[PDB]
């Protein structure tokens, strides 16, 4: 109200409204689902178009051979944060000959977002990210919020109507975690999960975007007729 | 007052949303992509008859394989065009090749959100970036001040955009020729323009793989206008 | 640009079937003066890596601190710091190699020659060299300074190529290293009798031996040598 | 440094500071530009509220940017000096790096770019100035006349006016100026420029300034008596 | 005074075929009169069917290769996983080298691959960035020993057709991969004999449309 | 470059400058004009290190032309010479000084007098009836000391200048490929096309 | 943050005016009147000190008339402290010009420079403008005797006769009436004092409430002399012209 | 190296050799020392190969940007000046670059010499490199404005040959260019070994050499 003019102002109840408004941009964004087993990690994203003449906005971005994310909210902010991850993943490789741990990647994103929430002049990031990766401690899935909060999860979903997919994964927890050494079945579970967030529209060939990473599987994105198999 | 980079309660940047309103006041610009080429056309909209209309430059060359049309606060486009031309030629310097249309568009869109309290406000102009490369062929992009860019088969921006876009919805198909696209841009421009369309107050351009980016002469456009009138009178 | 003041001499090392061995004497020389006699130039990093350093001691102490700080920093927000995400020899080496090449590129080098010896997660042997120029190389045997000229020839008789590594036991490799250290004591004017030796094995882990001495030395034949040519008495 | 964003968008998509800069131009004295077949003439109003003025030393309204290009303006006088100085520096900078004098179109594009920069830079306000830039390109006999404004847009004009009561003199020019046959001589071009100012000026004494620019760096400013003869001839024909 | 440069010896060799290319180099690393390693790889697969070797001062050579590999990675990110053509890589490397015009990468660089028409390509550089496409090039310590042999045996220089007596040249028939590898092995065997910095081992990288293949051959260890 | 001469007579200033330009052991050009018009009644000739000469002259030219446009007024030769001196005095203590020597010949329209200023690369200014730079003065000053009068005509000034060039052509080891002569008077600057 | 407290000194009103410049001019209209009159053989500067005291040391006091160099002087109307900042800058600029070209600075060039500094404070920096209006009286060999005025907007104009400060409307009308082109310095002196005597808000115009100066070619042969009048000399010229 | 270029009635001829050296070692037999900046602009190269390639390709970037901004080809005079200004920034930093900027613009054919000192000279004829003295000898005695395209191409070709023969650091092959108002025209690569024997027989020159 009087305490939402900038990010440097707490409300009387200890809330940061600009951060909460940035969080609101994620809820307006298109749905994206993340889930993993012990061997593989999968991203599934519902892409959004402007109209029938327009293309479908890309949702998934590759950060390294072993790591990448999906976005929901302001796409340009995802480009900035993914570019930062690309640089950090790359700094780890060039200096330490070491693949960046997914957990450490989350800590770096948290700290980068935090600086924008405590200083005058700037603004919080208006995007949420689901980071998947496979490192020395196996498969991983992270959820990033522009408040700075990063959370390691078995599965999750963000964006509009994401609660439906999140409930499904909460039921299926014991099943999809055990899908080891079977990428197609893990993707099926992700496609079935994101389907719980759909209304009116359904999953078409240029609508669906899938990504996967695993033990002997580099981070690869599937679009177009490559995802027709899963429709 | 209030921050320039402030979020609204709905989760939108106030300034970005306000710049979009400025673009709605701008003159109409239309782009149509085909397999034979991409056509770009604009409404010049001279404020007075004494204004020499040929000096109105709302269609612009970025590279030999990339063209650009603009709508909104057209003065803001000059630094964006300068950056685009620099990015296009710089990539040719570093990699001895033409730059991808998407990559060029992305470079322009990276400037968009570089504002705060960097420039003091977002750009008040939208761009239709049309071009061709070997990888993805003939392409048409719509670059906004939000930093977002959508690829389009056909797109209209400016004051008569939603009316023109609805018309492009029906008319566009994947087997359009270049000549058909030219007449289609002229048809829709004539529909949304206030003043009567002629070769002096409207401009055409195209990008083909062979000849590259070309702005059409007033004599060449005049014939296409005359060809349009006759085919509409034919039924 | 500088000049080295207090210096450490050769560091020698070799691979064997189940790991690596590295050794270096405990002397800190001040030109021709054998000034400091209790200097440790082998520095363990965790329980899987030993960094052996020759050259300027002040720069060595600086590197010793960078490594100590590297371990501290790796443990930050890392539940697997003593397991999967512990420091590997390859990580430690590349860090040092990055630092060395950067410093030479600023014309302000760390006046050292470094050998990083260790065993990786998968049990693979690691042995790589880096120096003040940022030059890097790997070989079944590695040695700095005088060791390059005198020790490598002896150690290469045991492991002449990659295929000789599985055939070489820890007893044979240690014996070869200890003999090489004796030869260096005979012939290097900036060496000492006292030295340290470290073994990193993929089964038995890190064994760090201190206060070793060169023994079984041959001097008796000196009594018979008289004059410089014609003298008989 | 002072970084405050003064020029910003409003809910309806307007930049008020740029629009208020146009109001400063509306307040400024009237300036007019007319290009003939082989010349361009720049007319300027001088408000007669200020008498006891020393016309020798008072800053003239028309300014030479180079030997072949001139610049007149309407709006804040102090603001105009900054643009003129920058333009003059760029004109010499162009000759120094490219070995050709600036084209009229290039100089206009530069001045317009400066004006635009001051509409999206922090801590600065827009120039309260619109300019008329006229001249002839090197080794070219085609007349050039351009206009700029605070927003940074520019365009070429057969004839144009800016400043207070510019709406009236533009109305006059739109009906009197024929594109198919422009003022063939210098006399006809000046006569039309004086006629257009006489719609607004008040008295035709020291209130009208005329500057004729011809090809090949031939620039001259008319005197009071020379202009007064045009004023006399116009009204004598009008009495009929 | 501190000398930031050094000489790690070695020699490299690139030959372009009709539909293939080879980049070879010895595996010996040296300082002065000592051997550092008998097997220290010098030729690298950089991705996109491109192979590269930077010979001279190993520290600068490793840095350049490391930077170019990085340049390839960022080319994929920035340009939608587009394949970096050999001509585009060459131009990119020129700019990497000239960035240090006043503190040079002390290396002679060679890259090899296929052009956009599928034909074999070799590009050659000097330490400061001048490059050009070539059919045949030897670089490094024994470059002056090997190049004349290649002028003679690859481009048939000073060779004429018998009976004509210098009136008609030997026609420029293309070479097969098997014939090229023979010239490479003989080139390095000859260089190993007469150059003290060359020996120990030979590693050859062959580039075809099918990918990058390796071949290793031992050399004299003296 | 090599030789630049200057002489101030009754009603004009005459500047003579060599035409040769040499790189390595080859004379690349034998028609080079080592001068720039700073203003309608002010001419500057120059000589010094390769490249620096033209860059400096053009930089000065741009600054004086900028002044002329700003004030709609021609600076006096004295004012221009002082501006040039300051730039050279500023330059000599820079990281890399501009190694340029100049003569400035101008006609002062206010005083109705010709004026010749000699300035070296250190910023050493002197007003003179006749002047030169480098070794040129060693050969020519004895002739000028003998023959010069202040009431000389332009034609007599040219004849005395011919004698100076003839002496240079006889006793200098270097071939400077003749001179381009320019006259600065009340009517402006003109070139003597036959010399 | 800090934005909350920013007055925004460099912005346009909806009518296209600069708020702070207009308010600075309002400040200046309450300042003591200063008058400049240019004649064929010299220039007069006359100015009124504001409500003085008997205990003010007049002979060592200077609030209105300042010397920029030997050829140029200024009369001040507004904040004296603000004027001294600008005056010291102008003094430096004149010396920079003299060092560069070895000639005294032309009057207009000095005026343009100061006016450009004032302009800058209205367009950028976020600072308040200088609440000062100058009358420049000077001489050079190009245009001869010259009068200029500058104000907080940074706009300057040339004049034959001009007033700044309080009652300029009334003062300008009186000057416009009695001024003629063939006028001389002694006549201009009389006109300046007569105009102040009629426009003044004080009961009577006395020597202790005035600062006076002339720039004359009335110096021995072709040269210019600045004369800052002393208290006793102002008293004498007041008697001579018949005011006291 | 040896390079030359000269103006004549039918445009401008540009001829260069193709050798490269690293001490006494001939490092390259066939190097392109001409850059095709645009269809109406050429640039010759002499000095440090790296400097020549980098800066002349950077010139082509800047000349291309000129066309985009102005909708018109850059003049030869302006192009040569941009290059000379680049040289002035790295003044005394150790660059080595001698070049001729050849082309056709509105003033007709244009030829400018530019070097690392920032020197910029207009003229009808230039020659740079270690063998320029040998080329000048042939050019000066045979050059006319009234030359035919065929005779002019031969003159530039024969002039490089003269230098290639005598100068140890010049040779390999000859690259010919002819600049017209419709643009430059490449007139091929000519091996000096073969060209020498051909010219010797047909012309009767090089009598001292046995063949
Ligand atoms: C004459 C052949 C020799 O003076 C001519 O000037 C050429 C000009 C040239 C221009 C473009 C391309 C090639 C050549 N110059 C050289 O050959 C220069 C001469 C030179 C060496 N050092 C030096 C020179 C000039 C001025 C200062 C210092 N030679 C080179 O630049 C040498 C270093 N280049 C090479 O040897 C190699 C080149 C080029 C090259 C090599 C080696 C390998 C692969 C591709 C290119
Ligand atoms: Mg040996
Ligand atoms: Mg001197």
């Amino acid at each position: 109200n009087n305490y939402d003019g900038d990010t440097v102002t707490f409300s009387p109840t200890g809330r940061l409204f600009q951060v909460e408004y940035a969080l609101e941009a994620i809820k307006q964004g298109s749905v994206t689902v993340g889930l993993r087993s012990n061997t593989h990690a999968v991203l599934v994203a519902l892409k959004r178009n402007a109209d029938e003449l327009s293309s479908y906005q890309k949702k998934i971005i590759k950060c390294d051979e072993h790591m990448g994310l999906s976005l929901a909210g302001l796409a340009p902010d995802a480009r900035v944060l993914s570019n930062y991850l690309r640089q950090q993943c790359n700094y780890s490789s060039l200096v330490f000959n070491r693949k960046l741990a997914v957990e450490r990647a989350g800590h770096l994103l948290c700290d980068k977002a935090q600086k924008n929430t405590q200083s005058y002049g700037g603004r919080p990031y208006g995007v949420g990210l689901l980071i998947i990766g496979y490192d020395k401690s196996g498969a991983h899935l992270l959820e990033f919020q522009p408040s700075g909060n990063v959370t390691e999860l078995y599965g999750t979903a963000i964006g509009a109507r994401s609660q439906g997919a999140k409930t499904y994964l909460e039921r299926t927890l014991d099943t999809f975690i055990k899908i080891d050494g079977n990428p197609d079945e893990l993707i099926k579970a992700g496609v079935e999960a994101i389907s719980q967030s759909l209304r009116d529209e359904s999953l078409t060939v240029d609508n669906l975007s899938i990504a996967i990473v695993g033990k002997d599987t580099p981070f690869t994105i599937y679009d177009g007729e490559a995802v027709a198999k899963y429709i | 007052d209030r921050g320039v980079s402030t979020f609204s309660p709905e989760g939108r940047l106030f300034q970005v949303e306000y710049s979009l309103e400025a673009i709605k006041l701008g003159s109409t610009a239309i782009g149509i992509a085909t397999k034979e080429g991409v056509v770009l056309g604009v409404e010049k909209r001279a404020t007075s008859p004494l204004l020499e209309s040929d000096s109105i430059e709302k269609i612009v060359e970025i590279d030999r394989h990339i063209g650009c049309a603009m709508s909104g606060l057209t003065a803001d486009a000059r630094s964006m065009i300068e950056h685009a031309r620099t990015a296009a030629v710089t990539h040719n310097l570093y990699y001895d090749e033409d730059i991808n249309v998407e990559s060029l568009t992305q470079s322009v869109c990276d400037l968009a959100l570089r504002f705060g309290e960097l420039m003091s406000r977002p750009f008040g102009v939208a761009l239709l970036i049309a071009g061709h490369d070997a990888d993805d062929g003939y392409q048409l992009f719509h670059a906004e001040p939000s930093g977002t860019f959508y690829r389009y088969n056909a797109k209209a921006i400016g004051s008569g955009s939603e009316g023109a876009q609805a018309e492009l919805l029906n008319e566009w198909h994947s087997s359009l020729t270049l000549k058909e696209a030219e007449l289609l841009v002229l048809k829709i421009l004539k529909q949304v323009m206030e003043e009567k369309l002629d070769e002096n107050n409207a401009q055409l351009s195209c990008i083909t793989k062979q000849d590259g980016f070309k702005i059409y002469d007033n004599e060449k456009t005049a014939e296409l206008i005359k060809e349009l009138k006759e085919k509409e009178a034919a039924e | 640009t500088q000049q080295p003041i207090v210096t450490g001499t050769s560091v020698i090392s070799m691979k064997y079937d189940n790991g690596v061995i590295i050794a270096a004497d405990n002397l800190g020389s001040y030109g021709s003066l054998l000034r400091f006699n209790g200097v440790e130039r082998l520095i363990p990093v965790g329980d899987n890596t030993v960094v052996g350093i020759s050259g300027d001691i002040s720069d060595m102490q600086h590197i010793e601190r960078l490594l100590k700080d590297l371990v501290t920093e790796n443990a930050y927000d890392n539940p697997l710091a003593d397991a999967e995400e512990a420091l590997e020899p390859s990580y430690i080496f590349e860090y040092l190699a990055t630092v060395m090449y950067q410093r030479r590129s600023k014309m302000n080098p760390l006046w050292n020659a470094i050998i990083v010896a260790g065993v990786q997660s998968n049990g693979d042997q690691f042995l790589r060299y880096v120096n003040l120029l940022g030059v890097t190389y790997s070989s079944p045997t590695l040695a700095t300074g005088f060791g390059a000229h005198m020790a490598n020839p002896l150690l290469r008789k045991v492991v002449d190529r990659e295929s000789d590594i599985p055939k070489t036991t820890v007893q044979v490799a240690e014996e070869a290293i200890v003999n090489a250290m004796r030869v260096l004591y005979y012939r290097d004017a900036r060496s000492s009798r006292n030295f340290s030796l470290a073994i990193i094995d993929k089964n038995t882990g890190l064994t760090f031996k201190k206060n070793l001495q060169v023994e079984n030395m041959k001097w008796d034949f000196a009594k018979d040598i008289k004059g410089y040519g014609t003298q008989k008495i | 440094g002072y970084d405050r964003a003064l020029s910003i968008f409003s809910p309806d998509g307007h930049i008020f500071q740029v629009e208020y800069a146009l109001e400063a131009v509306k307040r400024g004295t009237c300036a007019v530009g007319v290009k003939g077949k082989n010349c361009v003439v720049l007319g300027c109003e001088r408000r007669s509220t200020l008498k006891l003025q020393d016309t020798r030393i008072t800053p003239s309204k028309v300014s030479k940017i180079d030997s072949h290009v001139v610049l007149s303006f309407s709006g804040l006088n102090a603001d105009s000096r900054i643009l003129i100085e920058k333009a003059r520096v760029e004109a010499q900078s162009h000759r120094l790096t490219l070995e050709d004098p600036v084209t009229v179109e290039y100089l206009t594009r530069y001045v317009a770019g400066v004006q635009q920069r001051y509409t999206q830079s922090g801590g600065v306000r827009p120039f309260g100035v619109s300019t008329l830039i006229a001249g002839f390109d090197p080794r070219d006999d085609e007349p050039k006349l351009y206009q700029t404004e605070p927003s940074g847009i520019y365009s070429s004009w057969s004839a144009q006016t800016i400043g207070r009561n510019s709406k009236t003199v533009r109305e006059f020019l739109e009906k009197n100026y024929d594109r198919k046959e422009p003022p063939a001589t210098v006399e006809e071009c000046v006569k039309l420029t004086v006629r257009s100012l006489l719609e607004v000026v008040q008295t035709g004494a020291k209130n009208i300034e005329i500057t004729v620019v011809k090809p090949d760096s031939d620039i001259v400013a008319l005197s009071s008596e020379e202009i007064n003869q045009y004023v006399t001839q116009i009204e004598q024909e009008k009495q009929e | 005074q501190f000398n930031p440069y050094g000489d790690n010896g070695g020699t490299i060799l690139g030959i372009a075929g009709e539909d293939f290319a080879v980049l070879a180099g010895d595996t010996r690393n040296i300082t002065d009169y000592s051997i550092n390693s008998r097997y220290e790889p010098k030729v690298f697969d950089c991705g996109d069917n491109i192979v590269m070797s930077a010979n001279g001062f190993a520290a600068d050579g490793d840095a350049l290769v490391k930077r170019f590999k990085n340049s390839v990675k960022w080319y994929h990110f920035d340009h939608n996983d587009k394949k970096l053509s050999i001509n585009s890589a060459a131009r990119n490397i020129q700019h990497l080298l000239y960035s240090r015009r006043f503190f040079p990468y002390y290396v002679y660089n060679i890259i090899a691959g296929l052009d956009e028409d599928g034909k074999g390509a070799v590009y050659s550089f000097d330490p400061v960035g001048s490059y050009q496409r070539e059919q045949c090039r030897a670089g490094g310590a024994a470059a002056s020993l090997i190049m004349p042999f290649l002028d003679n045996q690859v481009n048939f220089k000073n060779q004429y057709e018998p009976g004509t007596n210098g009136k008609v040249k030997k026609p420029l028939k293309y070479l097969s991969v098997e014939e090229v590898i023979k010239l490479v092995r003989d080139s390095f065997t000859s260089a190993t004999e007469r150059h003290i910095q060359v020996g120990d081992g030979l590693e050859i990288l062959i580039v075809t449309k099918d990918g990058v293949r390796k071949e290793f051959y031992e050399l004299k260890r003296d | 470059m090599d030789i630049i001469l200057g002489i101030r007579v009754q009603d004009s200033v005459i500047l003579a400058s060599s035409k040769a330009v040499t790189r390595g052991i080859s004379v690349l050009k034998d028609s080079d004009d080592k001068t720039r018009q700073l203003s309608p009644h002010t001419l500057m000739s120059f000589a010094g290190e390769a490249g620096d000469t033209v860059q400096f002259a053009e930089y000065i030219q741009a600054n004086i032309q900028l002044y002329s446009i700003r004030e709609d007024y021609e600076l006096s030769p004295q004012a221009v010479s002082s501006f040039v001196r300051q730039e050279l005095a500023k330059s000599i203590r820079s990281r890399r000084p501009y190694q340029v020597n100049v003569l400035i010949g101008g006609y002062d329209k206010k005083k109705n007098k010709p004026e010749l200023y000699q300035i070296d690369y250190l910023g050493t200014k002197v007003e003179l009836p006749y002047g030169a730079h480098g070794y040129s003065g060693f050969y020519t000053f004895s002739l000028l000391d003998h023959h010069y009068r202040p009431d000389m005509t332009t034609e007599e000034g040219l004849d005395l200048l011919k004698l100076c060039v003839q002496e240079l052509e006889k006793r200098m080891p270097m071939d400077f490929k003749g001179v381009i002569v320019k006259i600065v008077d009340k009517d402006g600057i003109r070139q003597v096309d036959d010399f | 943050g800090s934005r909350r407290y920013d007055s925004r000194t460099t912005i346009f009103s909806p009518e296209g005016r600069l708020y702070q410049v207009e308010y600075a001019l309002e400040s200046i209209s309450h300042a003591g009147t200063a008058i400049g009159i240019m004649a064929s053989d010299g220039i007069v500067l006359a100015a009124e000190r504001k409500v003085t005291s008997t205990l003010l040391e007049q002979d060592t006091s200077t609030e209105k008339l300042y010397k920029l160099n030997d050829k140029i002087a200024v009369a001040v109307a507004g904040l004296t402290a603000d004027a001294e900042i600008l005056i010291n800058t102008a003094r430096i600029h004149a010396q920079n010009y003299l060092k560069t070209y070895n000639e005294d600075i032309p009057v207009e060039i000095l005026v343009r420079r100061l006016s450009d500094i004032k302009q800058g404070y209205t367009q950028h920096g976020g600072l308040r403008p200088f609440g000062v209006s100058f009358i420049y009286a000077g001489y050079d060999d190009r245009y001869g005797y010259q009068l200029y005025t500058s104000n907080p907007s940074g706009n300057y104009t040339g004049w034959k006769a001009i007033s700044v400060g309080a009652n300029t409307s009334a003062a300008q009308t009186l000057l416009q009436m009695d001024y003629k082109d063939d006028m001389k310095v002694d006549d201009a002196i009389e006109l300046a004092l007569k105009t102040l005597s009629k426009t003044t808000d004080s009961s009577a115009l006395t020597y202790d409430r005035l600062e006076f100066a002339t720039i004359r070619k009335g110096a021995n042969d072709g040269e210019v002399y600045q004369k800052i009048f002393k208290p006793q000399e102002i008293k004498d010229i007041l008697v001579k012209t018949g005011i006291t | 190296t040896t390079t030359l270029a000269f103006k004549f009635q039918h445009g401008v001829i540009a001829a260069v050799d193709s050798r490269a050296s690293a001490g006494s070692y001939i490092s390259a037999l066939r190097m392109n020392k001409v850059i095709e900046i645009n269809p109406y602009l050429l640039g010759t190269m002499s000095g440090c190969a790296a400097d020549c390639q980098y800066w002349e390709r950077l010139l082509a970037k800047e000349c291309r940007l000129y066309y985009l901004r102005n909708g018109e080809r850059i003049s030869v005079s302006a192009a040569s000046k941009l290059l000379s200004n680049m040289m002035c920034q790295y003044r005394g930093m150790g660059l080595s670059m001698g070049s001729m900027i050849c082309g056709w613009d509105k003033k007709g054919p244009g030829l400018y010499y530019v070097d690392e000192h920032g020197t910029r000279l207009s003229g009808n004829m230039f020659s740079t490199g270690s063998g320029n003295t040998y080329a000048y000898g042939v050019l000066d005695s045979n050059y006319k404005w009234d030359l035919s395209v065929e005779d002019a191409l031969y003159l530039g070709k024969r002039s490089i040959l003269a230098a290639a023969h005598r100068d140890a650091y010049s040779g390999g092959s000859v690259n010919l260019y002819h600049v017209t108002e419709d643009g430059w025209i490449y007139h091929g690569n000519h091996d000096v070994g073969e060209l020498f024997w051909k010219v010797k027989e047909e012309e009767g020159s090089f009598n001292n050499v046995i063949g």
